[PDB]
DNA sequence: TATGCCCAGCATCGTTAATCGATGTATATATCTGACACGTGCCTGGAGACTAGGGAGTAATCCCCTTGGCGGTTAAAACGCGGGGGACAGCGCGTACGTGCGTTTAAGCGGTGCTAGAGCTGTCTACGACCAATTGAGCGGCCTCGGCACCGGGATTCTGAT
DNA sequence: ATCAGAATCCCGGTGCCGAGGCCGCTCAATTGGTCGTAGACAGCTCTAGCACCGCTTAAACGCACGTACGCGCTGTCCCCCGCGTTTTAACCGCCAAGGGGATTACTCCCTAGTCTCCAGGCACGTGTCAGATATATACATCGATTAACGATGCTGGGCATA
């Protein structure tokens, strides 16, 4: 064809063997089928809040560029202490 | 190791409807299947019930499915037209052209004699095929390769005979020799003749090479910059004795072009490049050195830019002395991986062949200065002094030969701009984006000439109802460059010209792929996606004089990547690719020397947009255009073996020294030692005869003295005395000694084998050269039949006697290591080390043949 | 005698503004007092650390604004920003 | 007073002293206690409103802490805001799983 | 070749991934997805090269621990295959539901 | 007569869900906490309201964690609780040291 | 005095939790859960009490200890 | 001596943490032995952490300390895991914990 | 911009237990941000505790009980011993 | 002339000795990179030194908030017995999931045109803290009575077993 | 389909105690003025990201095959439960009581503020020493080849006898 390239939604970027490897590190022998579809929703709920807090800290600092310290502050606010990238 | 299905070649019918299913493909059609782990010459027409369960079966199922759909698209469809038949049938001859190239070899890599199941050992060649990667290199016996492509076998033997190993290379690192500026051309250009500025450039590169310095070749694109490099390397190897390995990095797109030009101008030098990924790396490593804990069998290779960064340990562990690069604009910034990577290779001299604009940024010129000379070295007011000193400071280390000296044989040059206005779609897509609706910064610059770049754009223009003419009509009228491009394209089609389209965006190339295909315009794209096996077929198809592809699409970096188009003349550019001189180098792929019908260039300048500011910024960066007489024991023994192998060495001594046996000495010393060895040999034979005859006379006197006591009766007849002059005289007749003499420590040196060797080899040279000089494979003997074999395990006739003297005529006596590996004789399984064909056992037979022909 | 501080006669006003016929026990009164003190502690500490991250020496209205936006779940944050900015606007427009 | 000029009910000078004596920042703002008092007034109006409705659900005049528990646990955003909060003298919502019914 | 025991290869992948110190989720889909969600939430935004790593490792933190607790829910349920009710029970006991 | 075993527990749930008072007595709990705190540190005096604080504060955890245990039982297709349900809730919640 | 927590206490706690039928050896480990979850809160109460230079456990130290661990409590001061 | 770090016999800077207490805005007045005490406690913390990190680097035959050595050095201890409960170390991993019932039997 | 980071103050402690091992940059940031985080936890706990008892200052007892609270036992015992030993060493000199 | 007898004639087998070359092993030298210690230069916070005053340590006082016992009785707690719905051992089984395979596709290693934007040093003005005065609200302490707590009696409402 | 039965809700009556409200009075917020100063504003100096480009090359997925595990169902074992029976101590309230938390006053001490330098610390060029990599040179040990020597075996070219 070589006409158009429609990607639909970008939620399909995380495929099956990715979460298969995540569960492989977690310690799961064999998984099911309709698990990664809900897993993307779990990451969505546990992601829109961190992104929202990052946008809030970014907009509050009189700037329109998300840095790295605001992510550490947003994660530490929700009880997810993360090191390595400052703090 | 398994014998499974690899790919599918051809297909036909086996037994001589609306839709044939798989059963009709089983019991009604036979398919040519190519097997894995085997060459393409073993293709057999097999189906499913003739091979059973074999490794790999889905490929033939998918190919047969595409053949079923094809049959549904040939004559089993009421919607097929006329061009679809030429396209679907064109794919047949396309695949045939892509499959017939795998049957003809292209190179012989290695040649190792492997054993079989019957105990015999046959010499098999590592065959390299055409239009294929270094992988899938199967071993083929020497029984059918010489019967299909003898040029590859003869050239493969020429690569081994022409010993150009680095151990013979000179070492002028301590003192450079006397250089002489030549004016004529060396007898190494077998392709064509050269003009004057080519030899001038060669005299400049060799003129600066003798001073231990490096320069930059900054000539015009088309003046033979590649041929000057090959001629400079060949003249440097065969002139200054610099047979060492030389690395020449060439992009992957230009690598086959440099291979064809390299073999067409210098066929005496190999051109084993470096391609592949995994198995081809194993091929280059197994061909690089021998399996031992240092056999350099190469010198000139071609390595891509990505292969350097991917493999730094393999290329970094090898010493180099000369480095050449085409299109050296990649070193624009001194903080790149390639810039620090090329500086890691311990080399001696470098050469930059490019024409990059060294005026927009000082880091480019300075980068090219410290890249080859580590140590050497703003405001507009001080710019006249900075270039007043740096200009003449860099002039002795640069070549600036403009095209004004070669316009006597080139057509005129012209260019016309075209300020194309915007439309309503460009107005709403130019104003409504920076307001509210979206449906960041560079997307406007990309959409400043064509609106079809998002998703909600095709259905917005179509205000009605699948149609075909309305879509193209709404597609051409969306921008002025499409209407004017179609009008100018029609105008050029009313006469007959080859028009090119250079675009930066890769999506616009697909849009033109969907627009020009409906209008019935045959073309082929060229971007950075298809591999070399496809773009090489496309370029080789465009260079045909009867090609129907009057439109050829390119790109920016991929368009101006390399190679050239000779039949193209019209260059249409949609917009400047945000780089000065990038348009000059982009038109340089079509506007060349071979073009005769002039060159017409149209620049579609976007009026009242954002590209004109970038064009002005490109014009702002364009206005700036500123011991020898010492013979040891190993030399006496090695020279003695050279006499036992070649005989007289006063005529081809240059070929007997460069082989690696005779050290670098004076020829007069070899002549004096040869005359002293032959003279002392003849004198030693004369003294051996004068003394031997006297010994025979003494044995005749003592023998007569014994017979006088024997015929009398003083010796008993019951026991015959074995200690008498008669027995020692009979043993003296059958003596087991030779004319030996010690010459300068070296002992056990026969003098009769030297004289008889010069007589036999001289009679062979005069006998062969006096009848067949330019055709040694047609020499005969007539009716001279020697004695038959003495219990040999192989057939031997007169043809073996005629072909047996060819190996002695070419390689010499005692060189049985090359006779058994010579496929031009047929004695593959007739020469071994238990066995009958021995080393000396056959050599004495050759001596009997020579002694039989002399008598 | 110790004069302790508590939000007693400040909540019954808002209580009567929406329910002028209900009451509240002292237990849940202390629950609401400690609730207002707890929210004051969370907003005060959040504005403190947020004022310390940006090297700021003062806490104006935007710090409490983003502290309320980050402390509330959804619509309550928008209503608190509109009502709060309305109260600050009325306080600034007047004396 | 600033509370009467701001048009609110919660105090301004006392919470301002809490911002000064609380030892939080070196300087203080001008409209910070008014904004904070408005937010606390909104939360007070919402919590006391749902507490009044919960009080009317059982025909009771004086609101009990159980009406606060049933008023906070019944909402979604209030339950998300007060997750790890235990109201004194409260209870649980009448939530019984359907799998425990005699069937 | 032959047919290995099903499930043991999974344990071999566990032994290979337990020693890994890098990431498992690819970077380009994560940037294309997170940048799309953040773009739909707020227009005109710019991220940092380190913020992608922080959201990547921080995401895989609860993406691995949550799958560990889910695996515990599958083990306690006398099963070996995870179920959505294990995810729901994990989010219920975790308290972040 | 003989009532159905189980429904009386349900009506006891309906009766206890409406109560707003404690369940464990104050003197046994006062002697337990006073004995443990006495063994931890001698000579200590507590407040009368602290008994209610630790009382209802302990009941909140003994009701939330017990409810999570009940959900762990329902997840396993059973109604009778087991110690592995409490250990599972403590392991998933993360408070299990 | 671990025997003070009788069976009907854990029974009423089970009915408030929402269980139709329980087991047998459950309150025996439940007393251990309450003991582990209680010795740390009491330890914090003795810490805040002893640090206050006075030997009297008030009510604000319990609220501080509960809010420190992440379980806020209202009513008894705050 | 001159600096308080050398007089106290520690390694962490006493003036740095003191200035952080004067600037962090946490108390109106500071003490006299607070930065030395906090510096000693932090010195013990980094001492034990760097010790278990050294062992976590010698058990796998490694020279430099990687974050995985810190992860495996903290997660293996009970009190360190209790202290760093809601803590996620970057560029680390998890403990090789395989259930006994998951083995093929 | 001269940024503040605990760099030379970690080598002096590392060489006293391991004078023959290395350290990466990422793990160095882990240690730095770790000490900063522990400083925020101890300083914040001592700040709120100093505000609870109406205390207008922070001495050594607040850091002592804050250490005894943030640490379950062993680390609190040895941290109190080494801490009081350091305060006594600084006061006596 | 054919058939046994004298005199060479190379290849058959085996054994000795000299020679080119590969393999294994030192042995002092010339690169490669990776430093950790020192001096080069400069920034600047902690320290050499004094102090007034407000929070902090300590003594005498108030009392009231918390401890230790005392009879009665009341709902509350512990044992027990037949038992019936719940938990568990065990088989049928079928559709979803793990296991190979070929092809297209997108993620990854470098480059590359700028360009809106991060940090800050010029500059000062409205923003913010402290000190008199007063004055009106918050809260300490006590009286009223009505919403709600609690019990007796009449509907009432599912509910187990027939 | 149904009927007496324990709980449960509603109506009527008693009755109970603490917030609403009143008296008052204490003191921190309110103005008004003065003194100290923080960061908003434009732009200098860069600066990593906005998009893609060249160019791979391993993976995602549809496809096909095997298979096996929890749902469903069967059958059996079981363990608190409704209810009756037999102990049992917490507490409403009262009583004695006692000593440490809170208050006020006296004293005290040490520290943020201020005035005023100086080597610790940050970045980087320079330097010889751990290891690691060859590298020219020498010595010892064969692998294999070729020239040389001891003994012929028919084979070819001629000499004495049928
Ligand atoms: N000495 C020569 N004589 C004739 N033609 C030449 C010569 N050198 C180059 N050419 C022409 O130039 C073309 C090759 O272009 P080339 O110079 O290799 O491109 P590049 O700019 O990459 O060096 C060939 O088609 C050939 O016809
Ligand atoms: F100008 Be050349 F074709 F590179």
């Amino acid at each position: 064809k070589r006409h158009r390239k429609v990607l639909r939604d970008n939620i399909q970027g995380i495929t099956k063997p990715a979460i298969r490897r995540l569960a492989r590190r977690g310690g799961v022998k064999r998984i099911s089928g309709l698990i990664y579809e809900e897993t993307r929703g779990v990451l969505k709920v546990f992601l829109e809040n961190v992104i929202r807090d990052a946008v809030t800290y970014t907009e509050h600092a009189k700037r329109k560029t998300v840095t790295a310290m605001d992510v550490v502050y947003a994660l530490k606010r929700q009880g997810r202490t993360l090191y390595g990238f400052g703090g | 190791d398994f014998h499974g299905i690899d790919i599918v070649i051809n297909h036909r019918l086996k037994t001589s409807k609306t839709v044939p299913d798989l059963n009709n493909c089983k019991e009604n059609y036979e398919f040519l299947i190519k097997w894995t782990d085997e060459s393409h010459l073993h293709n057999t027409w097999e189906t499913y019930e003739s091979i059973g369960q074999v490794r790999g079966l889905k490929r033939l199922d998918n190919y047969c499915k595409q053949f079923i759909i094809e049959d549904q698209q040939v004559r089993l469809d009421p919607y097929v037209t006329a061009e679809d038949i030429e396209i679907m049938d064109m794919e047949r001859e396309r695949r045939l052209d892509e499959f017939e190239e795998f049957h003809v070899p292209e190179r012989i890599i290695d040649s190792q004699r492997a054993s079989l199941e019957d105990g015999t050992s046959q010499l098999q060649y590592l065959v390299k095929w055409r239009r294929l990667n270094y992988d899938e290199a199967t071993w083929e016996n020497a029984t059918d390769i010489v019967k299909l492509a003898p040029e590859q076998v003869k050239h493969f033997q020429n690569r081994e005979n022409s010993k150009i190993l680095p151990q013979y290379s000179s070492n002028y690192t301590s003192q450079r020799p006397r250089f002489e500026k030549l004016s004529v051309q060396p007898p190494f250009i077998k392709g064509g003749e050269l003009r004057d500025f080519q030899l001038t450039g060669i005299n400049w590169m060799a003129f600066l090479w003798s001073k231990g310095d490096n320069g930059i070749l900054a000539d015009e694109m088309g003046l033979g910059k590649t041929v000057q490099t090959v001629a400079f390397i060949s003249w440097l190897i065969f002139a200054r004795r610099q047979n060492g390995p030389h690395i020449i990095v060439v992009p992957l797109s230009t690598m086959p072009a440099w291979l064809d030009t390299f073999e067409k101008w210098a066929p005496d030098l190999n051109c084993i490049c470096y391609m592949g990924n995994q198995k081809s790396r194993d091929t280059i490593r197994e061909y690089e050195f021998y399996t031992n804990p240092k056999t350099m069998k190469f010198n000139v290779l071609l390595t891509t830019y990505e292969y350097i960064l991917k493999d730094r340990a393999e290329l970094g562990s090898i010493k180099w002395q000369f480095m050449a690069v085409d299109e050296a604009h990649r070193l624009k910034n001194a903080e790149s991986s390639l810039y620090e990577s090329l500086n890691s290779f311990k080399v001696a001299n470098r050469m930059l062949i490019t024409g990059t604009p060294l005026q927009n940024n000082i880091k480019e010129l300075a980068a090219l200065v410290n890249f080859l000379m580590p140590g050497r070295f703003n405001q507009d007011e001080e710019q006249e002094e900075y270039i007043h000193d740096l200009h003449r400071r860099i002039q002795p280390f640069i070549l600036r030969r403009l095209k004004k000296d070669v316009e006597k044989s080139l057509p005129s040059k012209t260019e016309r701009i075209l300020r194309v206005e915007l439309s309503d779609v460009q107005t709403e897509y130019y104003k409504n984006i920076l307001t509210k609706n979206y449906s960041i910064m560079n997307e406007l610059k990309k959409a400043s000439n064509h609106p079809y770049l998002f998703d909600n754009a095709e259905e917005r223009v179509l205000q009605k109802f699948m149609t075909r003419e309305n879509v193209l009509r709404g597609l051409i009228m969306s921008s002025g460059k499409m209407v004017l491009l179609d009008q100018l394209l029609t105008r050029l089609k009313k006469d007959g010209h080859r028009v090119l389209i250079f675009s930066q965006m890769v999506r616009m190339l697909d849009i033109l792929g969907d627009y020009l295909s409906i209008k019935g315009i045959n073309f082929q794209r060229l971007d950075g996606t298809v591999p070399s096996a496809q773009r090489r077929i496309s370029i080789d198809h465009f260079n045909s004089p009867d090609s129907n592809d009057f439109v050829f699409l390119l790109s920016t970096r991929a368009g101006g990547l390399g190679i050239n188009l000779m039949t193209a003349d019209t260059v249409v550019i949609f917009d400047s690719d945000w780089n000065p001189q990038a348009d000059l180098q982009a038109m340089a792929r079509a506007h060349r020397i071979g073009q005769k019908n002039h060159v017409m260039v149209y620049r579609l300048v976007s009026k009242d947009t954002v590209e004109e500011e970038v064009l002005e910024r490109a014009r702002k960066k364009m206005i700036l255009e500123y011991d020898m007489d010492s013979i040891g024991e190993s030399e006496v023994r090695a020279l003695y073996k050279a006499i036992l192998k070649f005989g007289n060495l006063k005529e081809i001594l240059d070929e007997l020294i460069a082989d690696g046996t005779l050290p670098v000495k004076s020829f007069e010393k070899y002549g004096e030692t040869y005359d002293e060895m032959m003279e002392a040999a003849k004198d030693c034979v004369h003294e051996e005869e004068k003394n031997r005859k006297e010994i025979l006379e003494k044995l005749e006197k003592h023998a007569t003295a014994y017979r006088a006591k024997l015929k009398s009766g003083e010796i008993k007849a019951e026991n015959q005395p074995k200690d008498n002059p008669l027995t020692r005289l009979s043993l003296k007749k059958r003596e087991k000694k030779a004319v030996l003499f010690n010459f300068k420590g070296v002992k056990s040196l026969n003098a009769e084998s030297l004289l008889s060797r010069v007589e036999d080899l001289k009679y062979l040279k005069n006998l062969i050269n006096s009848n067949y000089k330019d055709d040694p494979l047609k020499f005969s003997l007539g009716n001279n039949t020697p004695k038959p074999v003495q219990n040999w395990s192989s057939n031997w006739t007169k043809e073996e006697d005629e072909k047996l003297l060819i190996g002695v005529f070419k390689y010499g006596y005692g060189s049985w290591t090359q006779i058994r590996d010579d496929p031009f004789l047929g004695i593959t399984d007739k020469i071994f080390l238990k066995k009958v064909p021995g080393a000396i056992h056959l050599g004495r037979r050759v001596d009997y043949l020579l002694s039989f022909l002399r008598g | 005698k110790t004069r302790k501080e508590s939000y007693a006669i400040y909540v019954y006003k808002v209580l009567k503004q929406v329910h002028p016929d209900t009451g509240i026990s002292s237990k849940a009164m202390s629950i609401m007092n400690s609730f207002v003190n707890d929210v004051f502690e969370r907003i005060a500490g959040e504005a403190s650390r947020l004022a310390h991250y940006n090297k700021r020496s003062t806490i104006t209205s935007r710090e409490i604004q983003t502290a309320v936006r980050l402390l509330l779940p959804g619509e309550l944050a928008k209503h608190a920003v509109s009502e709060g900015t309305k109260a600050v606007t009325k306080y600034t427009s007047a004396k | 007073t600033r509370s009467s000029r701001a048009g609110l009910q919660f105090p301004v000078g006392r919470v301002h002293r809490l911002l000064r004596k609380g030892n939080y920042a070196e300087r203080v703002g001008a409209g910070a206690p008014v904004y904070l008092a408005a937010v606390l007034e909104y939360l007070t109006a919402e919590i006391l409103e749902l507490a009044g409705n919960a009080a009317r659900d059982n025909k009771k005049t004086r609101i009990i802490p159980r009406h606060l528990q049933l008023a906070v646990r019944n909402d979604e955003e209030l339950n998300k805001l007060l997750g790890r909060v235990t109201i004194a003298q409260g209870g649980v919502l009448p939530n019984i799983q359907s799998v425990l019914l005699p069937k | 070749p032959h047919r290995y025991r099903p499930g043991t290869v999974a344990l071999r992948e566990i032994r290979r991934y337990q020693k890994s110190t890098e990431l498992l989720i690819r970077k380009l889909p994560f940037q294309r997805l997170v940048r799309e969600i953040a773009q739909d939430f707020k227009t005109d935004l710019r991220f940092q090269s380190s913020a992608v790593m922080a959201l990547q490792e921080a995401s895989e933190a609860y993406l691995v621990a949550l799958f560990e607790d889910t695996n515990l829910c599958a083990i306690h349920a006398k099963r070996v295959t995870i179920m959505p009710k294990d995810i729901q029970l994990a989010r219920r006991i975790r308290g972040e539901r």
